[PDB]
């Protein structure tokens, strides 16, 4: 009972867990964790950012 | 308590360079080119201009 219960809830679970520092947004240093990053990150080196007023 | 970095240590600092971007290699695999065309020469693509001056 114990071990298919350590299973079956490890099966629900599973689904939700996502590794918050899996390497998924790319930067010119290297697929950084999501929280590293943002849209002013340096997808390339040298890249031109330009602060766009939201018309 | 405080957090580990603050203050200026009384650095004046220096206007910041005019940016100069680089090329894109992690968008574009090559460098884009503008005009096209046959071009049997050195290069000169489908687009020159000229001055003419007195
Ligand atoms: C990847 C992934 C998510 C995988 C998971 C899959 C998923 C999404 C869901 C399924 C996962 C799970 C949780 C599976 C296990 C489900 C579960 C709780 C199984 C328990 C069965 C079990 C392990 C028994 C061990 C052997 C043992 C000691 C048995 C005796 C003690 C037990 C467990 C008694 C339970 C009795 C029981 C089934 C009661 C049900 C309650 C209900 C709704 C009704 C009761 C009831 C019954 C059952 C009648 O037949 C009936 C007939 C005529 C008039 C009235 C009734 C009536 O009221
Ligand atoms: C008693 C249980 C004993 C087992 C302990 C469970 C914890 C051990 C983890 C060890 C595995 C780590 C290396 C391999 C695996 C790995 O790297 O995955 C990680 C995430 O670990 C997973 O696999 C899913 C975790 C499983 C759920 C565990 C829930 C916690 C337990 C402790 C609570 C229930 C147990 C019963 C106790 C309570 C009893 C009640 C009385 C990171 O996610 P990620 O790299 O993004 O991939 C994502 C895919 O996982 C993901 O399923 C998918 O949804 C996508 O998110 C994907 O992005």
């Amino acid at each position: 009972l114990g071990a298919f219960g350590a299973g079956t809830l490890v099966a629900f679970i599973g689904g939700l867990i996502k590794n918050p520092w899996k390497p998924v947004v790319p930067t010119a240093e290297g697929k950084k964790a999501v929280l590293w990053t943002s849209g002013w990150t340096p997808r390339f080196k040298g890249e031109t950012i330009y602060l766009a007023r939201a018309t | 308590c405080s957090p580990p970095g603050e203050t200026a240590s009384s650095e004046p600092g220096t206007t910041p360079a005019i940016w100069t971007g680089s090329p894109s290699p992690a968008a574009p695999s090559g460098e884009d080119h503008g005009g096209g065309h046959g071009a049997g020469a050195a290069g000169a693509g489908e687009t020159l201009t000229a001055e003419l001056k007195t």
